[PDB]
């Protein structure tokens, strides 16, 4: 396990970045998260989707 | 005046075919909820 030398008198491709990776996964959760959405008051008594 | 007695106190003939169509009806739909080998049952999740 070596280490890293980051200066930043040092060219970019040999400097630190930093990294975030997301993954998702969908099977069969009934209730969990879900994006900015709404619908402010539920259409009630009309067939909907 | 006992056949009212013993009936009011015997038709299962009748009532076999009542849970017989029953039985089959929920087994119908009891069988959307299979994968027969997929990764699901939704078409939704697919």
């Amino acid at each position: 396990l070596q280490s890293y030398g980051f200066q930043p008198t040092n060219g970019v491709g040999y400097q630190p970045y930093r990294v975030v990776v997301l993954s998702f996964e969908l099977l069969h959760a009934p209730a969990t998260v879900c994006g900015p959405k709404k619908s402010t008051n539920l259409v009630k008594n009309k067939c909907v989707n | 005046g006992k056949i009212q007695d013993s009936l009011s106190s015997a038709l299962g003939k009748l009532q076999n075919v009542v849970n017989q169509n029953a039985q089959a009806l929920n087994t119908l739909v009891k069988q959307l909820s299979s994968n027969f080998g997929a990764i699901s049952s939704v078409l939704n999740d697919i």
